[PDB]
This record gives structure tokens, C-alpha cells and sequence, in this order.
């Protein structure tokens, strides 16, 4: 009668990968954008927060621990 | 850096 | 329970997952249209000559940048013309506008020339005085020197000078011409009755003059009249003529102004006071023929 | 109990909901992005009268100011546009590479790093000439022409996101032809940085010392395998994980034409293959600091 | 100018 | 006997009376003078054999400019060009040692057989050359002391007015096989040579009228007149050397003073001939 | 006994033949004429004042163009003389031109003007001539002009006479002559008339206000009918006669120079006579007469 | 008496060579060349004298 | 001379 | 000539 454990176990092992490819993702994209000031009319002004993604982080470590 |  | 949620969770999972590969996609997509530089303006035509008439003999169409290489020179170089509706291609050497450029340069600089180059001609320079020697000098078709004037009214004149040649460096690019050849600025290079001293317009003339800088004194005079004045030009006794002077705003100044306490701004005095400097001026050449 | 605390999981959904909300920002600021492309950056790059070979010969000849010049290092190819540094240790320095705000993607292919891309130079505030210089990468085949015309000395800058600033100078420095795959050669270093380029990193050892020796190493790009990293995996290639086209060894020490990372502190869940692919020197500050400013000027030696 |  | 022989030269009388009416007769007309003067005038040498003139020879002109005539040599070639010679030299018959009033008036003699030297006044050249917009040419005919002739050819020739010296001017060197000495000689040594011996744009120059770029006085120095700068290279109305060959020792002050064109002959070789003529440009192709 | 008159007339028979064969002998000269070859100087002027002061420095012929009006005309300048700026109106040296003409030729003009040097390309002698009568005429009207008169007798003496004054009316006025402002070492001839005469008998011998006359062309101070008895068929050629003359400059070339009545083809002082200097019996070798301007 | 007529003659004579004498030399400026020649006057004067004793 |  |  468990079906909500290893579903669990599962999905947040899953949103942590979500994140990474979610990071790194913002990154390439600040990256590529700020790539292309020297290629057209001007570009658009963008700061990255990824402290949001840090906190966000950090709150998921503090529930691996049960199971 | 370097690939082992 | 809430096994309701899960559903969703899961659901919400591949729903920005969806998302992201089709991201991937216009990142791509986006990648491509930021490869190619900015655009650059200027931009230097395909035809190349002896001059800038040669080159209008060649069907050129429009005053811009192109390569020279005289007969003389074993190396090309960059030239504005000025080509005219008539046909004409005029070879620009010198050319003032703003204060942009301090003429204040050292024999070198004078010599290998300094400024910019603008296909709109809207740039001050000094193409190289060796440049000038090679293309006036490089075959025996003979020349003609324009200078243009302006004004701070908009008004404007202009003097040709027949025979108009630059020396080699050995005979320190001294400026030589047969003739005044007409204008309505009147001829300065002829020197300046100043009043005074007969010797004044014998002083002021500058046929035969050869070249001056700070660091290279060459003219008629026990001092430095291009040290004295800060510039870069054909000195005997100092000037009548004067077309790489200090730029004065406004046009008249006074010798309180100047330095040295001596007229040093761009001036003609044939044409207007010694103590009123030009808003724009001129330095071309042409080979004589297309006058005739 | 059993289920003590499963609803005070939803520590996970207050996790999701700023995820569907960043996408949104971020394919907002694409398309934006996207439209700012309609049209184009322009310069009006006016030329200065004095040219030369090179930079060295221009300021020679009278060219005082540190601006875009007209080179022509050999009667046989076409002038082309350079940035000259004409107040740097003496002046007379032609600019290879800059890398400065991050305006110029250096992770390209074979071709555009053989034919040079990025910008050479811009307009000044309220100038007629373009005397700053731009992010670029002058053509492989030129700079390779240019070290070969005689002996060449190499000076690399690069400055951190706090101001401090090193640089290496080597002062011998060749490039071989497209044939010899731009292999390099270099020597006689000196310098406040450490010489990545001939000692390869500092923090290492033994062989994983050595093989991020750059030195006789072979240009490759994303497109082009040539580094020292003999194997059979497709996606295990040093360009393709860390930014650009360098001389990589069994990769890199010295990672020039990387990738701007804005801030210069970056990590592993931030580069797109988990690699250090940064504008890295990691004999200066290690591989996980990626500089502001890091640029590469050659100039001709003693002769 | 002239220059006595 | 009685009053025969009387009557016999008495009566011869009479008659011989009559001889010397018929001889008086005979001696009234003056010796015939051999130079003649054409009917035809006009504005210059040409303009004369456009109205039919077929013979070299001495007529009389009135440039637009002129407000009075005056004789002039017109050389007229077969083809039915009128050249209007100014200047001539053959032997040292005439001294071109004059002053600035004589070279304005000019001096010498004029011959319908053009066998004699002479200076049409630079006044006259000034107003012929100068009397309308259409473009003369200069010719300058030069003869060595071995029967080799040359020329050379300049268009736009022009002579200012005397308020400007007479200064000479010219467009371009329309080609000869003399050379351009007009634009200068590279005499070695010092690179201004060539500036400083060319002759366009100068003003002409005597003993008693120094007008040459030149500290000194070139045309004191070398007894002539000419358009002097710093000297010269083409020097037409210098010093008759008899041969061509002369040394510096020959020379007074030391210097080349003989009619000299170093583009065709070393300054040491004075010409045996000369000729400084013009006709308008139109007649040359 | 004193038939001894034989020896006269064999002389006189004889004579006739010399004579009447020289002048066959110059018939035959005459066939061929003289010739001479005057290359005309560069500079011209409207007279020789202005020629000299244009530079012509040497004595020669000159072209001058006194009006643009006229046509230039061949004269012999005197730059030597007395500051030199001189033009010859008249001269005589060596009796190789006849004076003895009629109106139109000295209206014309007559004689050489000038003929070329020992072996020079120029015509720098002048031979005798008299300049034509309007010629001379326009010039004095010109503006002021004074007279110089130059005579040499055959002993090498000369004397002149300056006229500060000289004018001649035209052909209408008969060339009335005016002169005046006399100085010099002749005889006021043309003014005062010969000084060995007395009363009215020197009176009118005064050339000065009197006509031309020629023999063709009777003008003269001498009121009569006689056809025969005028001045000018008596006396040589044409001039300014009064009751006759004073000074004779167009008379006849008499060889060396004393000559009487009994050789004159009138009985009368036919030569080139100077009263006022040598009496009437006594032909110059040399007689001039030569112009030039003013100022006032 | 006759010899009234000949004192005649020589007069005619006399003014005669001199008429010529001078129409000659007259012609030295008009023809190729003009003869040379002196006039003997002198041998008229003595033969003129040697008449008037009679 | 004059007219006696 | 020139005048050196
Ligand atoms: C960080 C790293 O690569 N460390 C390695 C170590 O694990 C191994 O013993 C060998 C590499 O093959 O030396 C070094
Ligand atoms: C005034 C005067 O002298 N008149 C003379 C007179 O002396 C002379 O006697 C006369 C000739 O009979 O001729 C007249
Ligand atoms: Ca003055
Ligand atoms: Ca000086
Ligand atoms: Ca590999
Ligand atoms: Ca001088
Ligand atoms: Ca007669
Ligand atoms: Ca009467």
C-alpha cells in the first residue's frame, strides 16, 4: 500500500536533475544573449539569480535524509 | 583542465 | 490520502520537460542570427589607379576611399576622391572641418601623413607629404592644385595653382608651381603686402618653399616659424598662406589668443585678415588637362 | 505513526512553481532578444592615413594612437583591419584576440576561426573614429602569416572581475599553416601569470600535469578533432565541452577563447557539459574563474 | 604672417 | 679753215645738248631698294595667310590689343601655316646685351629673307600672344654648328604684360626632339638644380632690371636677356660662341653664358641657329 | 697775226667729243640701276626723339609712323649729334641727287634716304634726299619743333644754324615757312636775309614767312611778268624764295665749291648757298637740315 | 668782230661741261655707277685770257 | 642774292 | 646653369 514512496524517492531525484538542466540552461541563455550585443541593434539588459536556484537547492538536500 |  | 497530487507532480515534470527541447531548438535558431559582425560603414571600392582621375577614367561614379599607387610608389595606398558630375577626379591631400586634429605634428607624422579617411569626406587630414610628392611628381603630365575655402557664413572661394609639384624628401618636399592659375580667394602663395617693411610680401611668398616642422626647421627665418605658430607647412619668413593652422572657433581671434603672440590659424590672406581663421578648407589636385 | 509529515513536502512545490515561472521569463527574453535582431549593430570605422606591414612599423611611421589601422603585411594578400596598441609596454602591438564584455561568441567552428570574426573595433563616445577595441579573433591564417614573417613575441593580459590584472610574456611565438593543423610553438616566457602554455597547469601532476602542456599543440574547434586526447567517444572532445578553438592537449591549462561567464566565480552545474570552459588561466586563479578581460597582441622580437 |  | 671748224663743234653743240636732256632723264629714280613690304595685315602671322599670303616675308600687324601696327618677319610654310617669329639668331652680328627698355621694344633688323637677327620687343610679343582666348604655341627652332636641327613645342604660350615683368608662361611642353629645357636640368650635385632652372612663370630679367630668383644677377652675369631663375637651362639669348665649343675660360664670370638648351646640348655648346616663333594652336593637328 | 684764235676753236672741236661721248658712256651705265638693301631696325616710333629714347642708340635708317593715320615711312635719324634724336629732312654730300625738281616730287619726296655701309647687312650712311614736302610739314604740326642746319664748306669748316622755331603750312598755304629763336655760327640767313646787303636789298632775301616755290610752281617775293625771270628756274631747285635768296640748300652741287656767273646756267648763285657764311659764290660740300620735338 | 662771236661760244661752253659735270655726278645716285671726271676749267680760263688781249 |  |  506504499505507491507513495519510491514515487517519491523517484520524482525528487528527478526535480534535482530538472534543476541542473534548469541551471545551466539560464546560464547558456545569459550566455548566448549577451552574445549577441556585438551582432545586433542592441541587447537586452539581464542579471541572472541564481541564488534563487541556490536557496532552492539547498531546501531539496534538507529532505534527502528519510528513505 | 585535464581528462583522466 | 493525496495521491491526487502526485499526478500532477508527475505531470508538471514532462510538462517543462516538453518545453525544454523545443527550447534547445530556438536557441539554435538564435545562435545563427548572432555570428556576422556589425556592420562597418565604410567601405572601400574595387578600382584602383595612377590618381583619382585615372581612376574616374575608369568608369568610378562616386567621392569615396580607394588604393593609389603611383607610377612612382612600389606600394599602394588609401586616397579620398572627389569625383564630380563632370568627370573629374580629384586627388584630396589635405582637408580641415572641426578642431577634430591637432596639425601640430612632427616631421614624420607630416611625412607619412595623419588623420582619418572618410568616404563621406567628412574627416580632417594630411594625406603624407610623401604620398603628395609621389603622385604630383609621378609622371610628367602636370598638375593642378586647388584650394578650397570657407567661411563661417557659408561663403566659400577657391585658387588654382598650374604646375603644381611636390620635391622628395631630399629637397625637404618643397612646394613648387609655374603659375597662379585664376581664383576668387586671391593668390596668397605669392606672399602678403602687410604694410610696413617692403620685405613683407618677398617674406610671405611661398614658391620654392620648402618643408617645416617643430623638429625640422628648413624656412627663411633665424627661428622656428613652425615651432612659433604650431604647425606644419611650406614657411618662408613664416606665411601668407596658411592652411594647417590652429583651428579657432568662431573664426576671428586675436593675438592675445595666440601663443607666441603671431597669426597661426588658418589663413589666406588674400582673402580675409590674417586674424580671421577658415571654417572648412580644401587641398587637391587634378592633373592640369581636365582645366584646359 | 506511518505518514508522519508528507504534506510538509510541498517544500518541492513551492519549488515547481518558480520553475514554470522562469521559463516563462527566459523564452520572454529570447523572443525579445530575437526582435532587438531585427536589425543590426553598426560602426563607421573611419581609416587612419598611416599603414604599414604591422602595428610595430606604424608606430613608426607616426602612429601614436592606440585605434584601427589598415595593415598590409605582404603585397601578395589584400589590406586588412586590425587594433593596434600603441601604449602598451612601448607600443607597436597588434591585437590577435580580446575578449572584454562577453559580446562575441567564441565557441565557433573551423572556417570563422581560419577567416578571423568578432569585432575589431567601435566608435568612441562622440568620435569619428573607432578607437576601442572590440571582442575578436583575427583570422588563423593571417596570424599564422604574421609569425612567420619573421621572429614574434607574444603578450597575453588578463584581468579578473576585481581589478587585479597578470600577464605572461613569451617571446618566441609561432603558428604553422592550415596543413600543420596552426600547430604552436612557443618559448621564452615571463611574466607575473604562470606559463600555462609551456608548463601547463601549476596545481597539477605527474602526466595530468603534462598533458595541458599547449605548446606544439594543434588547433582544434567543435568541428575538428586535432588535441591530445586520443580516443574514440564522439561527444568526449575538448572544443565541444570547453568553449571555443584553442591548442588543446589532452585539453587544456589556458582556456582563452572560453566562454564569458558574467561575475567570473562559476561551477560545474553552470557550464553546459560540466566542464571548466571558462576564458580560464588556471596557473593565475585556478579553472572555476573565468576573467574579465584576457587578450593576446603580438609584436615583432629583437630584429 | 611676417616675421621682422 | 675760216669759219669751218667753228661751226663744226658748234653745231656738235646743240645736239649734245639734247644727250644730256635724254641723259638727265635717266637719273632721277632712286636706287632700288631689295626689301620689300607686303600690301596684307593682320591680327598676326596667320590671320595673314588665311588671306592668302604665300611668301616668308615682312608685314605689318595690329594685335586686338595693339592700338598701332607694326612690322613683324611671318614665316609661311606650303602647308599654309603664319608663324610670327620673335626672336632669330645666326651669326654674333647683333649684341643681346640690351637693357630692359630695348628687349620691351625690342631690337635688331628685320629681313624678308629672315637672314637677320634680331628681338622683336617683348611689348609685341606680349600683345600677340595675349590679344585674344585663342591658345598660341611656342616654337623653338635650334641648329647645331654641324647642320642638325631640332625643336620644341609648348602650348599655351604666353607673355605677360609689363606690369607682371612679361612673365613666361605656358601650359604644358607640347613634345620636340630638343628636349624640355623650360622645366629645368638636373646639372647633378644639389637636388634644386632642376627647380632652379626651369623657366615657366618667370619674369624676364636685365642687367638693369633684376627680376630672377636669384641673390645675384644672373642676367648681369651672363649679359643677356631672359626669363632667368636662379638661372638657367634654356638660354636663347645668351653669348654668340663662335664653333659651339666653348670653355668656362672663354666665359666672363665664369659661367655658361652661350645660347644653351641642356635637354639637347651640354651648357658648354652654344647653338649656331635660332628661332622663337608662334602661331595658334588649332594649326598643330 | 692774231689769228691765233685757230687753237681756240681746235681746242672746242675736241671738247665736243669728250663731252658727248662721257654722256653716251653714262647713258650705258644707265641701263642698269643702282641698288641697295636696307634691312629695317626692330624698333620704330612716330619720330627719332622717340626712337632714340626707346633705345635706338645708333645713326641709320628707321621706319617711323608719325600718325596712324599715315603710312609708316623709311628716315634717316642722327643720334649723335647734339644729343642725337634728330630726323633728316634734307641732305646733301656728294651731288648724287638733283635738286633741280618740280612741285609734286618735293612734295613727294626725292632722293636716297640712306644706303648700306663698306660690307655691312644695314643702311646706316645717309644719302642725299629731301624728305617730302607734306611729310615734313605734318611733322612740324605735330607739336613744337626746332630746326638744326648743318653746312661744311670743301676746306673741312663747318658752321650750323638752330632754329628754336621751325613750322611749314600745308600744300593749301603753299608750305608757308615759319621759323624763329635763332643761335649758331652761320648767318640768320632765313630770318635777317644776307648781311652784305643793305635796305630793302636785304629785306628780300628774308626766307622766314615766305612760300615754297618751284620752277613749275611760282611762289615767290618776286611781283613781275617775265615768265623767264623767276626764282627757282635761276637758282637750282625748290625753296622758300623771297626776292629770291639768302640761303640756297636745294641748289646746285658745284663742285668744288667756288663757283662764278659765267658757269651758272642762269648767271646766278644757283649753288648751295649760305650768304650769311661764305657769300653767293661758294657751294657747300655739305648741307643738312634735321628736326626734332619740344615740350611746350 | 667774229672774235666777239666765239668770247660767246666759250660761255655756252663753259656752263656747259659744268651743266654736264653736274647732270653726270647727279646720276651716281640713280644709275649702276657714274663716271669719274675733273673739270679742266682752267684750261678755259687761260684760253679766255689769252682772248681779251685781243 | 636779290633782284637789282 | 644653377647658381650654387
Ligand atoms: C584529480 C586526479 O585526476 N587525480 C589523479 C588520481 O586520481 C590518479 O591516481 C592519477 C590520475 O590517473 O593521478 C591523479
Ligand atoms: C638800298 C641799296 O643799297 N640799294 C642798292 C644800291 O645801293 C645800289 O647802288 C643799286 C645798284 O645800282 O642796287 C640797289
Ligand atoms: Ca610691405
Ligand atoms: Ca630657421
Ligand atoms: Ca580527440
Ligand atoms: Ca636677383
Ligand atoms: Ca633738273
Ligand atoms: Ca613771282
Amino acid at each position: 500500500v506504499i505507491e507513495k514512496v519510491q514515487h517519491i524517492q523517484l520524482l525528487q531525484k528527478n526535480v534535482r536533475a530538472q534543476l541542473v538542466d534548469m541551471k545551466r540552461l539560464e546560464v547558456d541563455i545569459d550566455i548566448k544573449i549577451r552574445s549577441c550585443r556585438g551582432s545586433c541593434s542592441r541587447a537586452l539588459a539581464r542579471e541572472v539569480d541564481l541564488k534563487d536556484y541556490e536557496d532552492q537547492q539547498k531546501q531539496l538536500e534538507q529532505v534527502i535524509a528519510k528513505d | 583542465g585535464h581528462r583522466p | 490520502t493525496h495521491d491526487s497530487s502526485i499526478r500532477y507532480l508527475q505531470e508538471i515534470y514532462n510538462s517543462n520537460n516538453q518545453k525544454i527541447v523545443n527550447l534547445k531548438e530556438k536557441v539554435a535558431q538564435l545562435e545563427a542570427q548572432c555570428q556576422e559582425p556589425c556592420k562597418d560603414t565604410v567601405q572601400i571600392h574595387d578600382i584602383t589607379g595612377k590618381d583619382c582621375q585615372d581612376i574616374a577614367n575608369k568608369g568610378a561614379k562616386q567621392s569615396g576611399l580607394y588604393f593609389i599607387k603611383p607610377l612612382k610608389a612600389n606600394q599602394q595606398f588609401l586616397v579620398y576622391c572627389e569625383i564630380d558630375g563632370s568627370g573629374n577626379g580629384w586627388t584630396v591631400f589635405q582637408k580641415r572641418l572641426d578642431g577634430s586634429v591637432d596639425f601640430k605634428k612632427n616631421w614624420i607624422q607630416y611625412k607619412e601623413g595623419f588623420g582619418h579617411l572618410s568616404p563621406t569626406g567628412t574627416t580632417e587630414f594630411w594625406l603624407g607629404n610623401e604620398k603628395i610628392h609621389l603622385i604630383s611628381t609621378q609622371s610628367a603630365i602636370p598638375y593642378a592644385l586647388r584650394v578650397e575655402l570657407e567661411d563661417w557664413n557659408g561663403r566659400t572661394s577657391t585658387a588654382d595653382y598650374a604646375m603644381f609639384k611636390v620635391g622628395p624628401e631630399a629637397d625637404k618636399y618643397r612646394l613648387t608651381y609655374a603659375y597662379f592659375a585664376g581664383g576668387d580667394a586671391g593668390d596668397a602663395f605669392d606672399g602678403f603686402d602687410f604694410g610696413d617693411d617692403p620685405s613683407d610680401k618677398f617674406f610671405t611668398s611661398h614658391n620654392g618653399m620648402q618643408f617645416s616642422t617643430w623638429d625640422n626647421d628648413n624656412d627663411k627665418f633665424e627661428g622656428n616659424c613652425a615651432e612659433q605658430d604650431g604647425s606644419g607647412w611650406w614657411m618662408n619668413k613664416c606665411h601668407a598662406g596658411h592652411l594647417n593652422g590652429v583651428y579657432y572657433q568662431g573664426g576671428t581671434y586675436s593675438k592675445a589668443s595666440t601663443p607666441n603672440g603671431y597669426d597661426n590659424g588658418i589663413i589666406w590672406a588674400t582673402w580675409k585678415t590674417r586674424w580671421y581663421s577658415m571654417k572648412k578648407t580644401t587641398m587637391k589636385i587634378i592633373p592640369f588637362n581636365r582645366l584646359t | 505513526v506511518n505518514s508522519n509529515i508528507p504534506t510538509n513536502l510541498r517544500v518541492l512545490r513551492s519549488i515547481l512553481e518558480n520553475l514554470r515561472s522562469k521559463i516563462q521569463k527566459l523564452e520572454s527574453d529570447v523572443s525579445a532578444q530575437m526582435e532587438y535582431c531585427r536589425t543590426p549593430c553598426t560602426v563607421s570605422c573611419n581609416i587612419p592615413v598611416v599603414s604599414g606591414k604591422e602595428c610595430e612599423e606604424i608606430i613608426r611611421k607616426g602612429g601614436e594612437t592606440s585605434e584601427m589601422y589598415l595593415i598590409q603585411p605582404d603585397s601578395s594578400v589584400k589590406p586588412y583591419r586590425v587594433y593596434c596598441d600603441m601604449n602598451t609596454e612601448n607600443g607597436g602591438w597588434t591585437v590577435i584576440q580580446n575578449r572584454q564584455d562577453g559580446s562575441v561568441d567564441f565557441g565557433r567552428k573551423w572556417d570563422p576561426y581560419k577567416q578571423g570574426f568578432g569585432n575589431v573595433a567601435t566608435n568612441t563616445d562622440g568620435k569619428n573614429y573607432c578607437g576601442l577595441p572590440g571582442e575578436y579573433w583575427l583570422g588563423n591564417d593571417k596570424i599564422s602569416q604574421l609569425t612567420r614573417m619573421g621572429p614574434t613575441e607574444l603578450l597575453i593580459e588578463m584581468e579578473d572581475w576585481k581589478g587585479d590584472k597578470v600577464k605572461a610574456h613569451y617571446g618566441g611565438f609561432t603558428v604553422q599553416n592550415e596543413a600543420n593543423k596552426y600547430q604552436i610553438s612557443v618559448n621564452k616566457y615571463r611574466g607575473t601569470a604562470g606559463n600555462a602554455l609551456m608548463d601547463g597547469a601549476s596545481q597539477l601532476m605527474g602526466e595530468n600535469r603534462t598533458m595541458t602542456i599547449h605548446n606544439g599543440m594543434f588547433f582544434s574547434t567543435y568541428d575538428r578533432d586535432n588535441d591530445g586526447w586520443l580516443t574514440s567517444d564522439p561527444r568526449k572532445q575538448c572544443s565541444k565541452e570547453d568553449g571555443g578553438g584553442w591548442w588543446y592537449n589532452r585539453c587544456h591549462a589556458a582556456n582563452p577563447n572560453g566562454r564569458y561567464y558574467w561575475g567570473g566565480q562559476y561551477t560545474w552545474d553552470m557550464a553546459k557539459h560540466g566542464t571548466d570552459d571558462g576564458v580560464v588561466w588556471m596557473n593565475w586563479k585556478g579553472s572555476w574563474y573565468s576573467m574579465r578581460k584576457m587578450s593576446m597582441k603580438i609584436r615583432p622580437f629583437f630584429p
